[PDB]
């Protein structure tokens, strides 16, 4: 018999992004080919199967720095980190291959699906 | 607010 | 020119609630008249003007335990904490006064608004 | 996915 507030989840995510933009309560640095990205462990886990696995590990949960595979493109990561905090994906002809490869590595199934569809339309 |  | 995934914010919140239910990466205990509630500081800040003010304070941001005013009802708090993580509010005739008072104290403007409307309909 |  609950009532539901339609915009609550979107409003929560918007506020989490405001905390990220002001570097408030960020608890991890993600290193991608020397580029550094500050974020909230919980948001990374909520969006990515890879971060979920990493931060539920009894040893890795305590790390303040996580280094990604050297094949990961920093721009592809930046676009996906923006998507995690906003639901908006900046998908372009010039970045789609790097975005799909990064989403496959991060285990972000819905992003992988839209990249496969956009690539299939261009062939 | 809605009835979910 | 971004594309948007409609269910992303809801899916993020659902995963944050799963982390709460398994007590994963919770970083604060909220004490309400001896009852204890574990939560994520970021989610509390994203939902409440009071928690936003508390955890942006240079001294309080580092506290692992926060004690609420003794007038706050633990059931009212529990219903609001559930709303924060799910967008669902268990509003009932028997709890509406405790829920409205707790939402006013926590500074959760949309909850206060729906309580005022439901109370006005009953008079 | 939609055009926002
Ligand atoms: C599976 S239970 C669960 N509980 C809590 C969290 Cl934080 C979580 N995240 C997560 C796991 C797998 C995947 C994603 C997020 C996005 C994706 O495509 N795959 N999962
Ligand atoms: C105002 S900028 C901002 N930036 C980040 C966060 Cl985490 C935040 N939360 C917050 C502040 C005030 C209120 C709420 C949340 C809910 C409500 O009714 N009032 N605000
Ligand atoms: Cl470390
Ligand atoms: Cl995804
Ligand atoms: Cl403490
Ligand atoms: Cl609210």
């Amino acid at each position: 018999s609950c009532i539901q507030f339609t915009r609550h989840a979107s409003d929560v995510l918007l506020n989490l992004n405001r905390l990220r933009s002001r570097d408030i309560l960020t608890d991890v640095v993600i290193v991608v080919s020397r580029e550094q990205f500050r974020a909230h462990k919980t948001v990374l886990m909520a969006c990515s199967g890879l971060f979920y696995s990493i931060f539920t590990d009894q040893l890795k949960c305590n790390l303040s720095v996580i280094n990604l595979d050297p094949e990961i493109n920093p721009e592809g990561f930046c676009i996906l980190l923006d998507f995690m905090y906003t639901s908006r994906l900046n998908l372009r002809e010039g970045n789609i291959m790097a975005v799909m490869a990064t989403a496959m590595y991060l285990q972000m199934e819905h992003v992988v699906d839209t990249c496969r569809k956009f690539i299939k339309a261009s062939e | 607010w809605v009835i979910p």
